[PDB]
């Protein structure tokens, strides 16, 4: 099984909890990530979503949630652990 | 339970060989994540009583004579994938799409 | 309820209805241009507020328009 | 909604065709009722953008180039029918065979 | 929609009604039939089951229910109609 | 939990494992004998008071004998 972070900058209109946590519900084989989304322009930072995350293999073997894409408008990361979506960085690749 | 093949696999028979569907390549940036994922696909022969989906393609095979045509290797098992986007309103959805992902192959 | 130019059905007068929306596309080949337009069912937009299908895509040496509507007889091909 | 055809249609694509399963051309006389049913089954080319069955099915088509092989024609939607026959123990049984009639065809 | 009679000669070890009707669930597009079983041996009749019966050709625009194999262990007939399936004969065809 | 001869199974020492039973058919042809083995999963057994892949068949010019079981390698082959 799976716990994660779970919050919804969006909580109000689609009548659902702020924050949380949320019970992540796991098929026999696929396995079960955490990811968090956010915003980040002028250096404050703006989160969007965060909860569980489908079998995704970008989300493989990931620790610690870490975004990768250099300059996204909406920065996102996954990983693989209870909770593991509660801090995140933007560490992107070399190149 | 089908069987899983690679590149390094001599397999003529209906087999899940890997995939992965870049959004990217596609053009899509309304796609927050995931920018790529492993989709698979099914491929190989489909011999005599190999992987047969339903009771329907064992009848029909076990009646038809060979003439004309064999069963069609197929996905046999479907999963879904979970996706961040933005929709035609520009708004931020966090959706669970369904049928995008291969899991299993079989003959039909 | 909903009537979609269909160029490849032949046998209905080149029209069909769903409950989904109209479907009409030119991919531009290097050398070619084609167009088609049919009509997707409701369970097949997939996902409804931004479906895959009615997306413009493009990849090397290929680009492929697409419009989807939901008024009688839209999915119309046009010019300059 | 797939395409239905006969032998009086002039349809290369991928289209459902009637077929009728004859158990006693088996030798299966324990099967009292139904002796024979229309099981039908998919036949025709799948050429692209024809009847995809999943989203799957036209995000690797968009991607994946034409090598090497299309979608095959396979059912889309299959139903039951209902069987009275001997069981190994020699009983009556009034039973729901699921996966014995194709109802459509699509290209996956 | 459809009704159909209903018997269970084997009702007792399936904990079901012996008797009584049968409301036919079905599907948009699939027709409902209803069929009756039965032995007939040193000319007793014997009945086996009947209710509800799915999509099936041989049942089509038959409005009552006649067994068409010629001697069989186990006679059967199906039948379209609200409880056509009450009364059945064994009228095989000619050849 | 159950292991029968997989003739085709060429990468696991010809040896598979269901929750079904194991399989084993010959097939006699006008001028050929072929003999196939296999597991065969409990959703595949359909019906399981008596499957239609556990039942022997017959057309012109073939039989196909068959053998379902539920002991460990229990599908062989054999002779008179
Ligand atoms: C809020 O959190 C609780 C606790 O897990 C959960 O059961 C519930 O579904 C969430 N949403 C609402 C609207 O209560
Ligand atoms: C926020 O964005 C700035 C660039 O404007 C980048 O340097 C910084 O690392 C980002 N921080 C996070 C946590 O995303
Ligand atoms: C008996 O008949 C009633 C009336 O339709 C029905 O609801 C019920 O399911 C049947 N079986 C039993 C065991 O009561
Ligand atoms: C019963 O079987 C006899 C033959 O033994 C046949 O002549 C008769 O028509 C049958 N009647 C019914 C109702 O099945």
């Amino acid at each position: 099984t799976r716990e994660c972070i779970y919050y919804n900058a969006n909580w109000e209109l689609e009548r659902t909890n702020q924050s949380g946590l949320e019970r992540c519900e796991g098929e026999q084989d696929k396995r079960l990530h955490c990811y968090a989304s956010w915003r980040n322009s002028s250096g404050t930072i703006e989160l969007v979503k965060k909860g569980c995350w489908l079998d995704d293999f970008n989300c493989y073997d990931r620790q610690e949630c870490v975004a990768t894409e250099e300059n996204p408008q909406v920065y996102f990361c996954c990983c693989e652990g209870n909770f593991c979506n509660e801090r995140f960085t933007h560490l992107p690749e070399p190149g | 339970l089908g069987l899983d093949c690679d590149e390094h696999s001599s397999e003529s028979r209906c087999c899940r060989y890997p995939l992965t569907v870049d959004f990217e390549a596609f053009g899509w940036d309304w796609i927050i994540a995931p920018k790529r994922y492993k989709a698979n696909y099914c491929s190989g022969q489909c011999e005599y009583m190999f992987m047969q989906k339903y009771p329907h393609t064992h009848l029909v095979q076990q009646a038809n004579p060979r003439g004309s045509a064999g069963p069609c290797c197929t996905p046999t098992k479907m999963s879904p994938i979970n996706m961040l986007y933005f929709n035609d309103k520009q708004q931020i959805i966090y959706g669970k799409i369904p049928g995008m992902v291969v899991d299993r192959c079989g003959c039909s | 309820a909903l009537q979609c130019f269909c160029h490849l059905c032949t046998k209905d007068n080149f029209t069909c209805v769903t409950d989904g929306l109209c479907f009409v596309s030119v991919t531009e080949t290097t050398d070619k241009v084609i167009h088609n337009s049919m009509c997707i069912a409701e369970i097949d937009l997939i996902p409804r507020d931004r479906p895959f299908v009615c997306a413009p895509s493009s990849k090397t040496g290929s680009v492929t328009t697409t419009y989807c509507c939901n008024q009688d007889h839209c999915n119309k091909i046009e010019l300059p």
